[PDB]
RNA sequence: UUCAAAUGAGAACUUUGAAGACUGAAGUGGGGAAAGGUUCCACGUCAACAGCAGUUGGACGUGGGUUAGUCGAUCCUAAGA
RNA sequence: AUAUGGAUUCUUCACGGUAACGUAACUGAAUGUGGAGACGUCGGCGCGAGCCCUGGGAGGAGUUAUCUUUUCUUCUUAACAGCUUAUCACCCCGGAAUUGGUUUAUCCGGAGAUGGGGUCUUAUGGCUGGAAGAGGCCAGCACCUUUGCUGGCUCCGGUGCGCUUGUGACGGCCCGUGAAAAUCCACAGGAAGGAAUAGUUUUCAUGCCAGGUCGUACUGAUAACCGCAGCAGGUCUCCAAGGUGAACAGCCUCUAGUUGAUAGAAUAAUGUAGAUAAGGGAAGUCGGCAAAAUAGAUCCGUAACUUCGGGAUAAGGAUUGGCUCUAAGGGUCGAUCAACUUAGAACUGGUACGGACAAGGGGAAUCUGACUGUCUAAUUAAAACAUAGCAUUGCGAUGGUCAGAAAGUGAUGUUGACGCAAU
């Protein structure tokens, strides 16, 4: 997952299981003040749902990520 | 994915309000009975087309990329 | 048209493990022409000059043809080893080691 | 197969997470008899019967 | 050391089988710390993992053979073990004569050698097995114009 | 099936190289439906299991991995319910 | 969601072509009609694609005592878009027996042939854009290294009862004539709305926004499924190279994949599996059980009987290699180019030649069932069942046969005696 940040400017998040791309896409511009360019999703053999959010070129990932805390 | 023939037309596309980008491509090919030219193939990228216009004419090709809008962004071979 | 093929050999003959007279006569004697060899009727010409070999011939001759003969007399005086069949561009060849 | 209903996905997830080792710490606590887990399962020898 | 998943990377890597892989048994160390496919990629360019070549199949005999047969060897009685119909349909034979037959017949009457009333008599004639080869046919012709 | 090297306390059985062979395109090749459910991949590891062996494994321990407006489901109706 | 450009209107809702019809566009409500979705099987023929085979040339590799201008390998082009490309069908001119045209296959024409000139469907192919900047094959340089950098070439043809598959026009067959619906379009119709200082067209072009939910790893089987198991069993389907040959047969090879099944030593008896035998030839045995013999192809020859279709590969004979030649059978325009088919003749050998592989024993009669077909999964495949044919029985719907505890309930019946039901 760390190298699809600094490479593919993609963040990865868990979500909840009733969270659709519409409600993961508003979630993230509201916590992290960034554009989301697409989300993908799947759902882990776990039972959790894990989310690709890609930025856009206009916002560098591995700097939101560092400012999260990661 | 598309291909344009009239010179007059393509000035026009390059100045589309919505065409950001061009590329010039030079090739090194033969003519029909005679040694190897140089081709320049023109390509403006458009929103949902991509022109290309194509002139075997080395003369007349310097003439076109000094008549190009300079606000549009060129990309070299 | 005629077809010029051209065979550098400097570099073996630098060394002085290769001689480029004994070269050039091994294709006058081995190049076959419509059939047999011995037909060079003003068809095929090989012009040696100490560092170059350069070989003429409007009729069917090509460079795999130049490269299977050459192998050959790399084969016959052992040289295989050493020396190897290179095309640098189009129709020019070097010899190197 | 492939081609599986949610249901059936989330039956199995749970028992690819019910199938672990018992934690080590825990035997240590007062007065625990627990060994070994008895219901772990191996994929070829007893079947889900889903 | 195990080096089998280094040689099914390279072989993915190469793009060949796994059985045209040669890994440098005197590299074994540097080969195991080989993990990744830019790892592999790199051992290739230096030599470290070569492709070998393919199995030669030459198809010298082959060719040898069918020469052969272009000149008429090899075709006895002793060498047919189908019946004539199975090595060649007599229907394919008879629709080759045929279409020659018509083909010449249409040629004749529009270069205007033959007109159309002998024409029409001509062509259910060999479509009634008249003629047996075209040969037959130009004879023939020849013949009806000559009286 | 054979020779050698590497690894290891330990090698007829693990890895690499060499050799001899087979499947011979209605395959011992390359993909799927149903069914199974993590067996997939890496690292660590050999008490038990692989009716000999074992340093190997579909075993044991810890982690990683399945991304769709266009592929399916979803919609339609069939015998029927 | 919307704007601009284009088109159209003062003859308000476009023009051209004799016509088939053409186009960048070029109002159309209710209601109605039509099309698409939408369909069996077999046979040969035409065409396309991939594969196979092959020539020249530009690279790389193998062999080289001798021979081989040689053996192997690379030379690729997606969805989509523009122009163009068609058997069939149709239109105009014209008016046919001295009937013509025409398919491998016999069908078409005064209800308008042949012929000349046109229109159309775009399966399909060609060129170009996509696109060489990709991918592929090589050469020359740096170097623990994050690992790259610079160069070239990637071209032009042939062949076909080939293989696989798609498709087109046809033909054979039925007491069998071989789904439905969602959905999309066109037409008929003319309710309304509309121009002059102005409007409509989002079925013409360009531009703007969004497209949720669940499945997606891997095995798919002599180890991942089911049989108590890592069981020689069972379990639906797609892709398919070269040689031999009729062949998806057997046998050998390329690509790819495996080399797994406890081992070592020895070679008694008895076994299991595979084989050979002098002379005799079913004397063996309930019984020719088992085994042997026959076997491909070409030519010759073929009885009783028969429902005239068969019997039939009846029976019974001959030939088959290799090599060097000869004759005949074609395409395009005298010339030039390209396919394996058949027949024949010399020469040659330890008389061998469908040289391995592959591959019918036959005949004279009796019992019985007509035939193809079907059943006792795990001891019986038959003469048993079924079958077409033949005959009998019931019934005209307020009905026959049959179902249900009942019913404002059902099967035959989307049926009607050339039918349904019962033997
Ligand atoms: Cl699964
Ligand atoms: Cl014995
Ligand atoms: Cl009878
Ligand atoms: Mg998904
Ligand atoms: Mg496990
Ligand atoms: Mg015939
Ligand atoms: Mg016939
Ligand atoms: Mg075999
Ligand atoms: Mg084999
Ligand atoms: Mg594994
Ligand atoms: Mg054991
Ligand atoms: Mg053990
Ligand atoms: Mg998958
Ligand atoms: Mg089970
Ligand atoms: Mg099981
Ligand atoms: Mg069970
Ligand atoms: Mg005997
Ligand atoms: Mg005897
Ligand atoms: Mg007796
Ligand atoms: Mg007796
Ligand atoms: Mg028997
Ligand atoms: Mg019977
Ligand atoms: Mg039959
Ligand atoms: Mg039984
Ligand atoms: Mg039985
Ligand atoms: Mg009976
Ligand atoms: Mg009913």
């Amino acid at each position: 997952a760390m190298k699809k940040v600094e490479d593919g400017n993609i963040l990865v998040f868990q979500v909840s299981m009733k969270a659709n791309k519409y409600q993961i896409k508003k979630a993230v511009k509201e916590l992290y003040e960034v554009d989301v360019l697409k989300v993908n999703t799947l759902v882990r053999p776990n039972g959790t749902k894990k989310a690709y959010v890609r930025l856009t070129a206009d916002y560098d990932a591995l700097d939101i990520a560092n400012r999260i805390g990661y | 994915a598309r291909e344009i023939t009239d010179i007059k037309q393509f000035l026009e596309l390059t100045r589309r309000a919505d065409v950001k980008t061009a590329t010039v491509k030079i090739n090194k090919k033969l003519n029909k009975a005679g040694k190897p030219f140089r081709q320049t193939k023109f390509k403006v990228r458009g929103s949902s087309s991509l022109y290309t216009l194509v002139i075997n004419d080395a003369g007349k090709a310097k003439k076109l990329i000094q008549s190009l809008p300079p606000t549009l962004k060129v990309n070299r071979l | 048209i005629a077809k010029t093929f051209t065979v550098d050999v400097s570099s073996p003959t630098e060394n002085g493990v290769f001689d480029p007279a004994s070269y050039a006569k091994y294709l006058i004697d081995h190049i076959k022409v419509e059939g047999a060899v011995g037909n060079l009727g003003n068809a095929v010409t090989v012009t040696e000059d100490g560092t170059v070999v350069t070989v003429v011939s409007t009729a069917k001759f090509s460079g795999k043809y130049l490269k299977y003969l050459t192998k050959k007399y790399l084969k016959k005086n052992q040289l295989r080893d050493w020396i190897r069949f290179v095309s640098t561009k189009t129709n020019e060849y070097r010899l190197a080691f | 197969s492939s081609h599986k209903t949610f249901r059936i996905k989330r039956f199995l997830a749970k028992k690819q997470k019910q199938n672990r080792p018992i934690p080590q710490w825990i035997r240590m606590k007062t007065g625990n008899k627990i060994r070994y887990n008895s219901k772990r399962r191996h994929w070829r020898r007893t079947k889900l019967g889903l | 050391a195990n080096l089998r998943t280094q040689k099914r990377l390279a072989a993915s890597v190469v793009g060949v089988g796994k059985r045209k892989v040669w890994l440098d048994p005197n590299e074994t160390s540097e080969i195991a710390q080989a993990n990744s496919r830019n790892a592999i990629r790199k051992l290739v360019k230096n030599g470290t993992i070569v492709k070998k070549a393919v199995t030669v199949h030459s198809k010298s005999r082959t060719r040898a053979h069918a020469q052969s047969k272009r000149e008429g060897r090899h075709s006895g009685y002793g060498k047919r073990k189908g019946t004539r119909e199975a090595r060649l349909p007599s229907q394919v034979v008879w629709i080759r004569r045929l279409r020659v037959l018509r083909r010449l017949l249409a040629k004749y009457r529009d270069a205007g050698k033959i007109d159309k009333h002998l024409y029409h008599v001509l062509y259910k004639e060999s479509k009634g097995n008249a003629f047996k080869h075209k040969r037959a046919l130009v004879e023939h012709i020849i013949q009806a114009k000559a009286d």
